[PDB]
């Protein structure tokens, strides 16, 4: 038979499942909705572990439970009463013999120890992967340290002592590869000559590599705390989503830099060389699975100032037209081909973040916080699971590092890129469009000629890598 | 067979813009949504007795990718320019959104509608007369919508389709 | 994309977590933080086919020994890990092998025998003894180092191939 449980009057997590407190989706069950008590019971269930539920719950719970209240509830969950001696035990004791305590031993082994260990696993995951709750609330951290540091008894001792050390390490807080990274490539600009660095003077291979390292680092720095609750769209976005916004602002700046390089090159032949070089950089982005970089280029080529440059497009080599067209096709039909390609490649990659943002926002906005059933309000957990499926996908692509060597000067050059200068956005994008109109006027105005601006060779070194001994 | 209209929703972030397309495309009568689902943004409708397919692009949440706006807008035949009736800044943004659409489409007469969206119970700060006057100065319709009751949602999209049909 | 459910089992301290984190993050964990249960995901192309690995990293400490059926039911293949400088961990392998067979009610469960910590010179389990055991199970034997990455991809991706051919 099943184990008997404590009375639900002394231990709240022993109340029977009913549609008034938990609803399952249609071999472990998947929860559609429930009270917070039932969610925590199933988070720490005696019959099975559910590590993806732990991640889902710890990523999303603040939409329905405060951090201080979560800690109180899991401490309550941990403190399980032991059953009284049974009739057989009583009779043994009355005869001066040691009781077998079979039911007590089973309840310890099959209920208390698994539930308590799974509570500790929630604590461990909370501290290791969601430590921002404790960074933002010092008293919450004190309560966690006190709880962990006062758990008695030998069954939990190894994990209690470990979690204490993990917490202390988190308070005051290296990559190995299958091969060596390729040699850094140089073109007109030579090492150390940062003053000559520019779109055409750096090697296009190395532009793409160093932007990929930068964009990968920006992608990898975004935590789920910057996403849940759609906080990057709200008034405190600069406080709550700083790494995400830094990532987006880098992407915007690079797109604008590409546009500026194009339309400020007034000579047609030179401008063709500029666009051709940008498409070569796009080719290397594709080879590196840097989809953020691919779309940075595509967004520039589809911008109002660049898109209308028919005379420039006409002179782009046919093979490069095809490269750009097939990159553009990734975004068509609501990113259909992009999504398929992302799911087919071998990481490392740099995803485009914008799709994730739209899907998290619409999942939040399009589903209710609670479901009303039998006069009760139940937490709509299915909605939180959908959000955590997206944050889980994001995290899966944050794990794999690129086997590419940083070039500190090239990295600094792209970190400090500032195409808008001190200009406001409208000012600047109007300037770019007016430059476009200057260099290729609207028909029937004649196409003017413009002097060359570059004193160095325009011929590309190409994007196939070289390898000396 | 049937005509497909590519519609684009534009407007300030953080003020409930996404409710317009969610409420339209939704199972009208079950408050639920999975935006990741292939064609959670396509809907077959009958407008003035003529069946058509709406393909709606709403990039809500991507507002900070400001250099992608041109690319996204270029895909559209008609535009819903959305502001929140309790956010004056979002209303003041409308002029620049319209100018950007006209530039991307290279046309002074692009099918578009102005939509004033009621996204919560916070006090209204843009009166309907202000928005009507703005819409009239542009020569475009004005529709007000609720982000909670679905009122006005069909009218906003169907009015835009009529603007496309009558262009 | 086919999904594969891999489970890493073995005695406490043999390097199950270090192996998994090396695979997932290319990082070697120096600390010994005993696991309760952790799960990881990895998209990777293996033999030209993209798949999604779900990796369950389990508890080796004996205090968790009564909680294993639940993860053995879900797993499609098992990395059975011992440390080559720990003879007791090698002797513990057969207990994991027999429990997996009982829970899954099968003599034919995808498994790989893994001898970890092969970067260390002071070996106490000889390769031959482990290879003999692997042959008796019908499974491959792969020596690994979570510290240097030696054998790590080979161990996990060999297990994927055995699930794919199952
Ligand atoms: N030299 C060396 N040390 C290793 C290797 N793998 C793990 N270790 C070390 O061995 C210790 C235990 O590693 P760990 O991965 O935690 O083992 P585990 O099997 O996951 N333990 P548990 O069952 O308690 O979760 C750590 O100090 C770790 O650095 C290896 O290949 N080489
Ligand atoms: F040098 C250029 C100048 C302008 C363009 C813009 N553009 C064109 N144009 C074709 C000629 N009429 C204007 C539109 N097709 C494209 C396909 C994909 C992408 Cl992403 C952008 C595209 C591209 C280059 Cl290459
Ligand atoms: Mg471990
Ligand atoms: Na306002």
């Amino acid at each position: 038979g099943q184990m008997r449980l404590p009375s639900a009057d002394v231990y709240r997590f022993a109340e029977p499942d009913s549609e008034e407190n938990i609803i399952f989706e249609e071999g472990i069950p998947i929860i559609k909705a429930g009270t917070v008590i039932k969610l925590i019971e199933r988070l720490t269930y005696h019959m099975y572990a559910d590590p993806n539920f732990v991640r889902t719950f710890l990523t999303t719970y603040r939409s329905f439970c405060k951090p201080q209240e979560l800690l109180s509830l899991i401490i309550e969950r941990f403190e399980i009463p032991e059953p009284e001696p049974t009739e057989a035990d009583r009779i043994a004791i009355e005869n001066g013999d040691q009781p077998l305590s079979a039911e007590l031993k089973r309840f310890r082994k099959e209920y208390i120890q698994p539930v308590q260990l799974r509570v500790l696993n929630v604590c461990r995951h909370w501290v290791e992967h969601h430590f921002y709750d404790f960074e933002r609330d010092a008293y919450l951290l004190q309560r966690m340290e006190e709880f962990i540091g006062t758990v008695r008894g030998k069954a939990m001792k190894k994990w209690v002592e470990s979690i204490t050390k993990i917490i202390q390490r988190k308070k005051i807080a290296n990559i190995t590869f299958q091969s060596s990274p390729p040699t850094v490539e140089w073109h007109i600009s030579r090492p150390g000559h940062i003053e000559t660095f520019d779109l055409l003077t750096l090697h296009p291979i190395e532009i793409a590599r160093q932007l990929t390292l930068l964009e990968s680092d920006l992608y990898r720095a975004v935590q789920p705390s910057e996403l849940v609750g759609s906080v990057w769209t709200k008034e405190d976005k600069e406080i709550n989503s700083p790494n995400l916004l830094k990532m987006i602002r880098h992407t915007t700046n690079l797109t604008l830099w590409f546009e500026k390089c194009i339309v400020e090159t007034e000579n047609l032949e030179e401008r063709v060389a500029v666009v051709s070089r940008i498409i070569e950089i796009l080719q290397v982005f594709q080879e590196l699975n840097n989809f953020n970089g691919v779309l940075e280029v595509v967004s520039a080529m589809n911008s109002s100032p660049v898109y209308r440059l028919d005379h420039t497009f006409e002179q782009i080599p046919s093979r490069q037209k095809k490269i750009l067209e097939e990159a553009h096709e990734l975004s068509e039909d609501h990113y259909k081909k992009y999504l398929a390609k992302l799911r087919s490649i071998n990481p490392p990659c740099v995803p485009f973040f914008g799709i994730y943002l739209t899907n998290i926002l619409k999942t939040e906005e399009g589903n209710p916080e609670v479901l009303k059933r039998h006069g009760k309000e139940l937490i709509n957990f299915s909605k939180r699971r959908k959000v955590a499926e997206i944050t889980g996908e994001i995290q899966q692509y944050q794990n794999q590092p690129y086997c590419l060597r940083v070039e500190s000067d090239i990295k600094r050059f792209f970190e400090n890129l500032n195409p808008m200068g001190n200009s406001m956005e409208k000012e600047f994008t109007d300037y770019l469009f007016n430059k476009s109109l200057e260099i290729e006027p609207r028909n029937p105005k004649p196409l003017p000629r413009f002097p060359k601006k570059y004193s160095y060779p325009l011929k590309s070194p190409g994007v196939r890598p070289s390898n000396p001994r | 067979g049937m005509t497909e209209y590519k519609l684009v929703v534009v407007g300030a972030g953080g003020v409930g813009k996404s409710a317009l397309t969610i409420q339209l495309i939704q199972n009208h009568f079950v408050d639920e949504y999975d935006p990741t689902i292939e064609d959670s943004y396509r809907k077959q409708v009958v407008i003035d007795g003529e069946t058509c397919l709406l393909d709606i692009l709403d990039t809500a949440g991507q507002e900070e990718y400001s250099a992608m706006r041109d690319q996204y807008m270029r895909t559209g035949e008609g535009f819903l320019c959305v502001f929140a009736i309790n956010n004056t800044k979002s209303f003041e943004d409308i002029h620049q959104y319209r100018e950007q659409i006209k530039r991307v489409k290279d046309s002074d007469d692009v099918p578009m509608v102005l939509v004033g969206n009621k996204c919560d119970l916070a006090a209204r700060t843009v009166e309907s007369r202000q928005a009507q006057d703005l819409a009239r100065s542009y020569g475009i319709p004005y529709i007000e919508t609720s982000a909670k009751t679905r009122q006005g949602v069909e009218d906003a999209f169907y009015t835009l389709v009529r603007e496309i049909r009558q262009h």
